[PDB]
């Protein structure tokens, strides 16, 4: 039973391709499961199931490493899921878009962006309304 | 006129009809009024000099044993002379019942503490004195309950402003927290939601 | 002269919002002095410049330990003003859904009672059955806490199709939780040491300092509101009420821990009684209309504009109408001037009481005894400074 | 350059030091607390990530106002956020510390926290689910990864 | 219906005493609870790897706000102004005008995000379902007036999260 | 007899008397709030302070209205004295921060609407 | 026992109000006309007191 | 349907840009403006016109309980199309 | 007056002061008593920071939401001024160190960069400038400091020609290097004084009372082109200002006479550290050297300030170098020090 423990720990070190591919998941995500591919986002995000794991950590997201703009090695972030996946991913459903593909509309971002706060691209309100009262203009040619 | 009707009960509107007549028999000297509601509810309009007695025998008399004061608060109405309408509600558990107590005051006039009769009293009439300036003679320790340190006004009142008059921030200059007049970025929307049309005919007043 | 302390706001004993005024001889209590209002927002006067829908939240945001019997006490008053009466299927939503908030409210205040006294670990035990439960309050309406689902005329929308299968699931594990915790307390002799005879109150003094609930039945009083005066269906359920004996925190204890084992079988019983039917009264002039009947239908839709915009009028009145909340007599005295904005809302708080009475019950104890009695007596400041 | 190499190499180790032993002082208002309670429950588990509560606010890095901020209460918040030793960082968490949320404009609230003291991170939500709130100490760590102390420091 | 929790008295056998005299002695129900703590040591915990697995949610949870489209990529939104009115914390301001077409449509549509309570009373009051809840709960920002959202960053949320907005009123408007 | 009945006091002579005893009180309490506050303030700025929020209520004539001021007074100084209150809600009754409101005609008539 | 007091009922300093917030405001006291939108009533019953409008102006954010 | 001012700022569907004169424009310096991309009026004015055989229409705005209240328009002139109010589309009766 | 700029409200935080003002050196001491007292009326403040931006929070609950607005510049880059002050109508330059650094010298912190300012604040059409300097400025004086300052102010001048040039005196505050400079030379046993400090006159003013002159000199319009001199009611010798300050924090007074060699050999020492120098020998030449008198000049009292005394201000700075016995000693205790008043 213990020799059938420390096998499977050998298998999924073996399994994540080799000891770089481990050490990279193991410092990336804190974490050597093995599960099956689910899919692979249009950003390099990579989602794994595994039906054996309690409710909660059975899905799951390996991030990609370069997003829109910056390197996301290290610093990943929730937002980094698209729409699509994050519907599937919080197990609001059970079908991946993969199998299940949401509907095409022609004004739906083709690109995803995360939280861009802090950066130059964060959101600055302002008021979209049209100026209210408009002033009187005195004539250019003088009056004497 | 079942199912999304709220079902009558005559046996406890008898019973708290009968038991009303029972109260104001006893004690008419400060007994102004008694009504039963559609819903069962007994209701004693009281003098406001007979706070102590009518409590101490609806606390003490056999009969009523209303041992509990769920609670005690005010109303503040403008239009009336006595602008404040203090209300009491007591839980009998001897005979598994509430009744509800009413009196008057104005802004002037004290009125009488009853935490002699009920010690829980004590908190709910400092919160009337916080949230309405009705003052309770012989009150043991009277003072703000609810609102922030020198606070002046008492915001309960239907002529204090949702908001307030002053507002708090922290200034670095004197190194601690301040009070200004009141501004707001967004003023609060007044809604005008009263419909010109009369919805309850039965509550209709003379038209003078 | 006596020393003078400050206990709380920020004190993890505290709650929060709490400052304690002490004077201490030594470590011994002289004088407790709770000064409340830290988190006093004005609540009855903002519901005063809302609807009766827009101020349901406002119940909410009261007890947020316990938020569907919350707004069951203020949609039970809502209803008797308004002479109307909930669907059957919707009365046993409610109570089922009341028993889970009793359950999540005695889950958190055992817990933290033992906390502050030192056993921090079934803490994290049973906030993930807390967390599960939020689970279930999420499914039904969209928010882990704030849901607010119960409405003045039933619920809001109907259970999800595998909300009742998840929901026996969780109850027929939670009884072990419950069993683990007892094992790590219930006869534990540091645990009886810090609460057997610490805050005893006779049953005279807790009526007369209005007292409810828990701290009534520790005393010996036999008084539960769902047995004496019940609401929605609780007549048609059959539980026991737990009674103590000494009127101590050790008592009140054991009744928590057997009030969740009677709301584990309300639960049961809930669950195999659950009818079929519509979920909210079936007048348009109260309850909103299916979005399906709004889009198709001219009364339905004139019925929907006006219900979200000036909403219903409740015709004019005074009620004082009262629940069995899981820490105590939850009530609410509600004055209508018949129109469509409450002329007066007051709301009747356990916790008010309870610790208006702190002092009476710290008399001759320790601090560490007064950390106990203040967590027995199971108060959330936002009921208790409105 | 040789010293703004140094200088670079010892801001990354302080950074990292500071972001991954996050102690929030045990301090919470009103609804939201709870939430903040299920943050450090079993599921979320914010110990793993190094965040750890504190009671004094003299060994404490991060303060989370985790509810309505009342008139009668904002000294106290000023007063426990001074004694902090420094670096601090403050996030707001909810509505109500925000911007007042459903008590705006009531008498007693303070409208905003940002008001007593600046604030850092802003969580939205009434209350912020413990994922959010996850998400909020996670991008206040990034963002204390991004600080440049001696950098600046060495160029003055 | 009641029943006692702490109405017990012990029996006075002598081997009951000398069972109690040992548990006295010997701290045995101390042991008991260092049992259950080791029993608990060697489950599996609950935690979850936030951020590469989340927490389970539902098609009715509500979080931040996004303003829809048609199909054809027409506004819905008509400046009826009923989610201003049923708005409980007044987060919502709008002003309207007849369009170039004629057709009634919005010019300010404003929601102070710190003042909103999250309830969802907006999308059930909207009559054509524009104003909605999205899914999206990972929105912190690093100052106050980013979340001071006007009638672009709706609209831009509605076209980022519709392909999962749509889908989820697809499981829940017939529970509406 | 107008139907009234007293507070505390049945003429105007008690309301003074009760007046003085307060404004004794005040005074005496005025130097330890210096002290134990920690106030950048001279003890006679805090008395006369104490002073002008005497004076403010000086034109009430009404024994209930100065019974009820007495009593509101006695509250103020029982939270002062019990260190209740902290150094900004002693600190708010001189407005520091607050710039000074013109009062004539051409400067309310420069900056806006306001009479 | 009564006392007879013989002076005008006036509880300004009691109502924690600012000064400028009594002397300087202008109150209307009338029954609201009817909307002439619509023929109900109701709603010109009552008599209502309102203060006089004051300055209203634009966030330099949000407008 | 986006435009550039001229002074560079991009006017949203509202036609909202500040001035040059405008010192409410430093709140995008070292920032941007956020500005919706697909404008409604141009979007709708894209989708054909509806042939339809009767004198009156029905629109729900597609999709059924997930569109708007069902409304009906008539279509007796003959010189402009009935427009739905609330989702745009156009319909007519053959005519030439 | 460009409608979006009319002043409305009462004055308050949410108010509308028509005031937009870029504030160079705001996370200094006098600026964040500055950009407070901007951010009470309701002023729009744009703030250029170069340092970290942790060290600007404080900064940011002195406004209303958007009313303060932080922006990175480089003194050395004109474009980042341009960036920086193309939006404002006021332009404040309060950018100075009391010491020279590897990469700013005196005349880099006080001429280069002011210069920069006023020409850039010139040719982008902004309407008001101020530049503070120093009462004791002028091109002759021992101090580098001193110079720089004159040479700066008159190059201000001949760029922004209607300019507005404020000439300080020794302020006094929370967050000074003149009280607590003096209050903690306690830690080297004895106090050196050149000359026993009996032949140094200065006349020290109030933070609150430059911040408020600055202010009423931004709303002025006829003080346009002119030079202000901003010096405190009181001239102390050097002596009795700091037996007063000691007096003050209750610390023992133990002075003694350092000749001016020593003494600056000792600044020159101290000047090797590489952060913020205890002292330096700009320092001590600046300590130990006496206020001009400058009455031709118009003065705070000629913008509506009454200046405020150093009896009733001292406590609120030097009660933090008390020790716990004496710490809740009252203001009027100490007996106020003797004035070389005229
Ligand atoms: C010294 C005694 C240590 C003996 C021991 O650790 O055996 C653990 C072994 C596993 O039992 P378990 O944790 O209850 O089973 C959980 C699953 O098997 C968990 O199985 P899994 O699917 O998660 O496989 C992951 C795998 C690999 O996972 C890892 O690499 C992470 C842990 C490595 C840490 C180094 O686990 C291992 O192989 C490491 C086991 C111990 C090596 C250290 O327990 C025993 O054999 C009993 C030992 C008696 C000690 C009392
Ligand atoms: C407000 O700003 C200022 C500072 O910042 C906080 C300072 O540190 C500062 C300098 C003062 C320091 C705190 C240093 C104080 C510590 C001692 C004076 C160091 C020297 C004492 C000896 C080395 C003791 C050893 C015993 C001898 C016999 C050898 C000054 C002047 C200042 O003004
Ligand atoms: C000599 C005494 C003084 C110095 C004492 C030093 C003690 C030993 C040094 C400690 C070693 C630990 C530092 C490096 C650990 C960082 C691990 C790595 O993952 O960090 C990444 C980036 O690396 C760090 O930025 C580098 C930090 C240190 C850089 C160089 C170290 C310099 C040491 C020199 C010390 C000499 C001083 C001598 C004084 C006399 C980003 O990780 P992050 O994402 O965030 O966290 C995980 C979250 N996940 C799950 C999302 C991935
Ligand atoms: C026992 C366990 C702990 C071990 C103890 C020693 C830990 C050693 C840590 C090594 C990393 C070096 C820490 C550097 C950070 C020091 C604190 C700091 O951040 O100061 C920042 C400060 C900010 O200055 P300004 O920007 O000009 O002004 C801002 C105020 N208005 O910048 C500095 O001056 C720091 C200068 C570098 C310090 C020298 C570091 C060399 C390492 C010494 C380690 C000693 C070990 C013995
Ligand atoms: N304090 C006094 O006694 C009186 C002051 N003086 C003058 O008054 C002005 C302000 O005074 P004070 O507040 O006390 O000075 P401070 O040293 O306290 O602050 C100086 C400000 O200027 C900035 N600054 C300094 N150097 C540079 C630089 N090379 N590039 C960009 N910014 C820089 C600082 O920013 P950062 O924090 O990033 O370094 C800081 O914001 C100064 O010009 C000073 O010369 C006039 C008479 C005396
Ligand atoms: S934001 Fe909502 S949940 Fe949080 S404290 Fe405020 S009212 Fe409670
Ligand atoms: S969710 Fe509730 S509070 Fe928020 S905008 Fe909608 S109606 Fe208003
Ligand atoms: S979002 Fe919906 S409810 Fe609100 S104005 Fe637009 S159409 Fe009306
Ligand atoms: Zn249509």
């Amino acid at each position: 039973e213990l020799v059938q423990v420390l096998r499977r720990g050998l298998q999924q070190v073996s399994g994540h391709g080799g000891l770089r591919g481990y050490l990279r998941v193991l410092f990336r995500a804190n974490d050597v499961r093995v599960g099956t591919l689910v899919g692979e986002d249009k950003y390099g995000n990579k989602y794994y199931e595994d039906n054996k794991q309690f409710f909660g950590r059975h899905r799951w997201v390996i991030y990609t490493t370069e997003m829109n703009g910056r390197d996301t090695f290290w610093d990943v972030d929730g937002s980094m899921v698209p729409p699509e996946w994050h519907r599937w991913l919080h197990c609001m459903t059970d079908d991946p878009p993969t199998t299940k593909p949401p509907t095409a509309r022609k004004y739906i971002w083709t690109n995803h962006k995360f939280n861009v706060s802090g950066t130059p691209q964060q959101y600055v309100p302002y008021s979209t309304t049209r100026k209210k009262i408009q002033e009187w203009v005195p004539p250019s040619t003088p009056y004497k | 006129t079942r199912p999304t009707i709220r079902p009558r009960n005559d046996v406890v509107h008898k019973q708290l009809s009968a038991f009303g007549q029972y109260v104001a028999e006893i004690l008419p000297k400060y007994v102004q009024q008694v009504q039963v509601s559609c819903f069962n509810e007994l209701e004693i309009f009281i003098h406001p000099d007979g706070v102590i007695p009518v409590l101490t025998f609806l606390r003490d008399h056999t009969n009523a044993q209303f041992k509990s004061l769920a609670d005690l608060t005010a109303v503040d109405v403008p239009t009336r002379q006595n602008r404040f309408e203090i209300v009491y509600n007591l839980l009998s558990l001897r005979f598994n019942s509430r009744i509800r107590v009413k009196t008057y005051t104005d802004e002037l006039t004290p009125i009488e503490s009853s935490v002699t009769v009920y010690k829980a009293a004590n908190w709910y009439e400092r919160e009337i004195w916080d949230m309405f300036g009705v003052f309770f003679a012989n009150h043991p320790d009277l003072r703000r309950i609810l609102t922030d340190y020198g606070f002046e006004g008492h915001p309960f009142r239907k002529d204090f402003p949702l908001s307030g008059y002053v507002e708090l921030r922290y200034d670095d200059e004197v190194k601690r927290v301040v009070a200004e007049p009141v501004e707001l970025a967004q003023e609060f929307r007044k809604f005008d939601l009263n419909s010109p049309w009369e919805a309850f005919p039965a509550y209709r007043q003379p038209p003078e | 002269s006596n020393l003078t302390l400050n206990f709380g706001p920020q004190h993890p004993a505290a709650h929060g919002v709490l400052r304690l005024v002490m004077e201490l001889s030594g470590e011994m209590v002289r004088k407790c002095d709770p000064h409340i209002g830290l988190l006093h927002r004005g609540t009855e006067k903002l519901i005063e410049y809302k609807t009766y829908l827009q101020a349901l939240p406002y119940f909410d945001r009261l007890d947020y330990v316990s938020m569907m019997c919350n707004e069951q006490a203020y949609s039970l008053a809502v209803e008797k003003l308004l002479n109307i009466q909930p669907p059957p299927r919707a009365q046993w939503i409610r109570v089922l859904f009341g028993e889970i908030t009793r359950l999540l409210n005695h889950i958190m205040a055992v817990t933290t009672h033992a906390l502050d006294i030192g056993a921090m670990t079934p803490f994290f035990w049973m906030f993930e059955e807390r967390e599960k439960m939020f689970e279930f309050y999420e499914r039904v309406s969209g928010a882990r806490m704030h849901a607010a689902y119960i409405r003045p005329g039933g619920v809001h929308q109907d259970l999800p199709l595998g909300l009742l299968d998840d929901i026996y699931e969780f109850s027929k594990n939670f009884s072990f939780r419950i069993d683990e915790l007892e094992e790590m307390l219930t006869n534990n002799r540091i645990w009886r040491n810090r609460t057997v005879d610490i805050g005893v109150v006779t049953a005279e003094d807790a009526l007369n300092y209005g007292f409810s609930g828990v701290m009534l039945r520790g005393s010996g009083i036999q008084w539960d509101l769902r047995k004496t005066q019940p609401y929605d269906v609780y007549d048609q359920v059959e539980f026991d009420v737990p009674i103590g004996s000494r009127g101590d925190c050790y008592d009140r204890y054991l009744c928590r821990v057997e009030e969740m084992r009677q709301s584990l079988r309300i639960i049961s019983q809930c669950l195999n009684k659950m009818p079929p039917g519509e979920i909210k009264v079936d007048d348009a002039k109260v309850s909103p209309p299916k979005r399906a009947e709004m889009k198709t239908s001219m009364e339905s839709l004139i019925h929907h504009f006006k219900l979200y915009t000036e909403g219903y009028q409740v015709p004019p009145g005074a009620t004082y109408t009262a629940i069995e909340a899981p820490k105590g007599e939850f009530g609410v005295y509600l004055v209508s001037d018949g129109s469509s904005r409450p002329y007066r809302c007051k709301i009747k708080a356990p916790g008010f009481a309870h610790l208006a009475g702190l002092d009476k019950m710290s008399k001759g104890h320790m601090l560490a005894d007064v950390v106990a009695i203040i967590g027995t007596q199971d108060i959330v400041f936002g009921e208790v400074d409105r | 350059s040789r010293g703004e190499y140094v200088v670079a190499k010892l801001d990354d180790l302080v950074n990292w030091a500071r972001r991954s032993s996050l102690w929030p002082m045990t301090f919470g208002l009103a609804c939201c607390a709870v939430e903040m309670m299920h943050m450090a429950a079993p599921r979320y588990d914010m110990d793993r990530f190094g965040v750890v509560f504190r009671a004094s606010p003299r060994q404490s890095d991060v303060m989370i106002v985790a509810g309505t901020l009342t008139n009668k209460m904002a000294p106290a918040l000023r007063k426990v956020y001074d004694q902090m030793p420094e670096p601090r960082y403050v996030v707001s968490m909810g509505s109500c510390a925000n911007g007042g949320g459903y008590y705006h404009y009531s008498y007693s609230v303070v409208r905003g926290c940002d008001r007593i003291v600046p604030v850092d991170i802003y969580v939205p939500g009434c209350p912020p689910t413990a994922e959010a709130l996850l998400y909020g100490i996670l991008q206040l760590q990034r963002k204390i990864k991004r600080e440049k102390r001696l950098r600046i420091w060495y160029r003055r | 219906t009641y029943k006692f929790v702490n109405m017990r008295e012990p029996s006075m056998d002598m081997k009951s005493v000398t069972d109690r005299a040992a548990q006295t002695l010997l701290w045995t129900e101390l042991v008991r609870g260092l049992g259950m703590t080791l029993s608990y040591l060697f489950r599996e915990p609950a935690t979850i790897n936030y951020p590469f697995e989340k927490g389970p949610l539902s098609p009715r949870f509500r979080g931040e706000h996004a303003l829809r489209r048609y199909p054809s990529g027409e506004e819905r939104c008509i400046a009826c102004k009923l989610c201003e009115a049923v708005c409980p914390a007044q987060a919502i301001t709008i002003e309207a005008e007849p369009r170039a077409d004629g057709s009634r449509r919005t010019t300010r549509y404003d929601i102070d995000m710190t003042k909103c309570i999250y309830c969802g009373f907006c999308q059930e009051a909207c009559p054509v379902d524009a104003i909605v809840e999205g899914p999206n709960f990972e929105f912190s920002t690093e100052t106050h007036e980013e979340l001071l959202y006007n009638k672009e960053k709706l609209l831009n949320n509605g076209d980022k999260w519709e392909a999962e907005i749509a889908a989820n009123i697809q499981a829940d408007y017939l529970y509406r | 007899g107008t139907s009234v009945k007293p507070i505390f006091s049945r003429d105007m002579n008690e309301a003074k008397r009760r007046v003085r005893e307060l404004y004794r009180a005040w005074y005496r309490e005025v130097p330890n709030t210096v002290h134990l506050f920690q106030l950048d303030i001279s003890v006679k700025q805090g008395r006369d302070k104490v002073r002008e929020m005497f004076m403010k209520n000086a034109h009430v004539t009404d024994p209930r209205v100065v019974d009820l001021l007495v009593i509101k007074g006695k509250m103020e100084l029982e939270e002062t004295i019990n260190v209740w209150k902290q150094r900004t809600h002693i600190m708010r009754f001189f407005h520091e921060t607050e710039a000074p409101r013109p009062t004539d005609f051409l400067s309310k008539f420069y900056v806006g609407h306001d009479p | 026992q009564l006392i007879a007091v013989d002076e005008k009922l006036d509880i300004t300093t009691l109502t924690g109000v600012p000064e400028e917030h009594i002397k300087t405001r202008k109150v209307r006291i009338f029954v609201p006309a009817r909307n002439n939108m619509q023929s109900g009533v109701n709603n010109t019953k009552k008599w209502k007191m309102e203060f006089d409008t004051r300055e209203r102006w634009e966030n330099p954010l949000m407008g | 349907g986006v435009r550039t001012s001229p002074t560079g700022e991009k006017v949203t569907h509202t036609g909202q840009a500040y001035d040059d004169g405008d010192y409410r424009r430093v709140r995008f310096s070292d920032r941007q403006k956020e500005v919706n991309e697909n404008f409604a009026i141009d979007l709708i004015a894209e989708q054909p016109v509806s042939e339809v055989g009767s004198r009156v229409i029905s629109c729900d705005g597609g999709g059924g309980a997930l569109g708007h209240p069902r409304v009906y328009i008539n279509l007796d002139k003959e010189t402009k199309t009935g427009t739905c109010g609330y989702c745009g589309l156009q319909f007519r009766q053959p005519h030439h | 007056l460009h409608h979006a700029l009319i002043p409305h409200g009462k004055g308050g935080r949410s108010s509308v002061s028509g005031i937009v003002a870029t504030v160079f050196g705001a996370t200094g001491f006098l600026g964040r008593y500055v950009v407070n007292h901007l951010g009470r009326m309701g002023s729009q403040v744009i703030v250029p920071y170069r340092c970290e931006p942790y060290d600007t929070m404080h900064l940011r609950p002195m406004g209303d939401l958007g009313q303060i607005i932080f922006m990175e510049w480089n003194g050395k880059d004109k474009d980042s001024i341009r960036k920086v002050v193309e939006h404002s109508n006021v332009v404040i330059n309060l950018v100075g160190r009391e010491w020279e650094t590897k990469n700013f010298d005196f005349e880099d912190v006080f001429v280069k960069i002011p210069h920069a300012i006023a020409q850039v604040s010139k040719e982008a059409g902004v309407e008001k400038l101020i530049h503070i300097s120093h009462l004791n400025a002028d091109i002759k004086s021992p101090s580098r400091y001193l110079r720089s300052k004159a040479v700066g102010e008159k190059e201000v001048r001949a760029a922004f020609p209607e300019a507005t040039i404020i000439k300080p005196s020794d302020i006094f505050g929370r967050e000074d290097r003149f009280l607590n400079y003096f209050a903690s030379m306690r830690w080297f046993g004895g106090v050196p004084l050149i000359s026993l400090g009996k032949e140094t006159v200065k006349q020290p003013v109030y933070i609150v009372d430059v911040s408020k002159g600055i202010i009423n000199a931004i709303k002025d319009p006829d003080a346009k082109g002119k030079t202000f001199a901003f010096v405190g009611p009181n001239r102390y010798l050097l002596f009795d200002l700091v037996q007063y300050i000691f007096a003050v924090a209750y610390r023992p007074f133990l002075p003694y006479p350092l000749p001016h060699f020593a003494y600056r050999w000792v600044g020159r020492l101290f000047e090797v550290s590489p952060f913020e120098p205890w002292t330096t020998r700009d320092k001590v030449e600046r300590v130990h050297m006496s206020d001009m008198t400058l009455p031709h000049l118009p003065g705070l009292e000629d913008l509506g300030i009454q200046a405020t005394p150093l009896e009733l201000k001292a406590i609120e700075v030097l009660r933090r170098h008390r020790t716990y016995r004496w710490l809740t000693s009252e203001m009027e205790d100490v007996k106020p020090a003797k004035t070389v008043n005229i």
